[PDB]
């Protein structure tokens, strides 16, 4: 989960909360 | 006592708001003052040593000791302040927003603190009032801990406190406000060791002028910047030439002897045996073994942009400007690393430097880079090699 969130954040340039919300959605 | 601190972190994360928060909370018991946000955000600009910096110098004290608090309104201002060392910060309050914590500004700020030599970082996270959740806060805490561990900082044992600067300014007694700034003050008063005094450091004195007195010997003048020198103290001459041994036979100021030469005062000191041409400006006097000379070293160099006077053209590998170490200029050849051929103005990276002759240096020493008398950058020694 943490790695996926970090990868998504690095890919989309969004914030931590937004990346986590997208990952959990 | 007196301690220098400051808030580092990403822009908009609330560094200025938090600085005002500690100001107002320390105003309890009149230790500080209720501080307006705008007054501190309007940092004055000082063009010291041909380098222009916006810095807001907040001051307050606690029952433990007085604090000098440093704030900058931008990344360039922070970088300039760290590298020119307007006020060395022995403690840094890493301001991390409760959301979007590990941004590249914080990424480079932690590395900059490591390079410049900030010994201790205390982590505080704000904007917790905008965050309703707990596991993402824990994830941010884990991220900042790992990032601190990534650059030689403790991380695992690094105190992390959680709050909200806006609530602290508002006056809410909720844990994320005044209680949060109150513990943060506690970690500032406990975790940060009392910094060493100049007079407590090992003796060192750069040599500015070399005299000779009949019947007395060789006199070298300069401001002692650490420790104490007394008659009978064994001292060594380190710098341009190879290290030479001598012994103190007298410390005098205005043709009158002093009991000892302390740090911060421009005393003159007599040397035993050494001749007037065996010593010259640029060399330092130091306790034997305290410092060593080096020609090759790695330094965190900030290249001034044209806005600070600076320079029109970028740095490049093989550029050999003059390097100024406290009393002397020495030609050093810039040596970049792999994948850095061009070094843009206004940036800061780590380069290797090879001086034409050795200079007494150790990690943490600061120097100016110039050509033609125009400052083209500033630096700080991060590693010395033989
Ligand atoms: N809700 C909330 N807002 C904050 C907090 N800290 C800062 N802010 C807001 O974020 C803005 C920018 O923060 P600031 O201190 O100016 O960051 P800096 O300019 O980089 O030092 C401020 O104008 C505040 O209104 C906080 O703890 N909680
Ligand atoms: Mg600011």
């Amino acid at each position: 989960k943490v790695g996926v969130i970090k990868a998504v954040r690095e890919a989309t340039g969004l914030g931590l909360k937004e990346a986590k919300d997208l990952v959990e959605s | 006592p007196h301690v220098n601190v400051g808030t580092i972190g990403h822009v908009d994360h609330g560094k200025t708001t938090l600085t005002a928060a500690i100001a107002t909370v320390a105003a309890i018991t009149s230790g500080g003052e209720a501080k307006d946000y705008a007054s501190i955000d309007s940092a004055p600009e000082e063009k010291a040593r041909g380098i222009t910096i916006n810095t807001s110098h907040v001051e307050y004290d606690t029952p433990s000791r007085h604090y000098a608090h440093v704030d900058c309104p931008g990344h360039a201002d922070y970088v300039k302040n760290m590298i020119t060392g307007a006020a060395q910060m022995d403690g840094a309050i890493l301001v991390v927003s409760a959301t979007d914590g590990p941004m590249p500004q914080t990424r480079e700020h932690i590395l900059l603190s490591r390079q410049v030599g900030v010994p201790y970082i205390v982590v505080f996270m704000n904007k917790c009032d905008m965050v309703d959740d707990e596991e993402l806060l824990e994830l941010v805490e884990m991220e900042v801990r790992e990032l601190l561990s990534d650059y030689d900082f403790p991380g695992d044992d690094t105190p992390i406190v959680k709050g909200s600067a806006t609530e602290a300014l508002k006056g809410s007694q909720e844990k994320y406000g005044q209680p949060a700034v109150v513990e943060l003050l506690n970690i500032l008063d406990t975790y940060i060791p009392e910094p060493e005094r100049d007079i407590d450091k090992a003796f060192l004195m750069p040599i500015e002028d070399v005299f000779s007195i009949s019947g007395r010997g060789t006199v070298v003048t300069g401001r002692v910047e650490s420790g104490i020198v007394k008659v009978g103290d064994e001292i060594e001459i380190v710098g341009i030439r190879d290290t030479q041994k001598t012994t103190c036979t007298g410390v005098e100021m205005f043709r009158k002897l002093l009991d000892e030469g302390r740090a911060g005062e421009n005393c003159g000191v007599l040397l035993r045996g050494t001749k007037r041409e065996d010593v010259q400006r640029g060399q330092v006097l130091a306790k034997p073994g305290s410092i060593t000379p080096h020609t090759k070293f790695d330094a965190e160099v900030y290249v001034l942009s044209k806005e600070e006077g600076g320079r029109h053209t970028p740095f490049l590998n093989g550029y050999r400007p003059q390097f100024y170490f406290r009393t002397t200029d020495v030609t050093g050849a810039i040596q970049l690393q792999d994948g850095t051929e061009m070094v843009m103005p206004g940036d800061n990276v780590e380069m290797g430097v090879e001086l034409i002759h050795p200079i007494a240096m150790d990690k943490g020493l600061r120097f100016a880079i110039r050509e033609g008398g125009r400052t083209v950058g500033a630096g700080v020694v991060a590693n010395v090699n033989v």
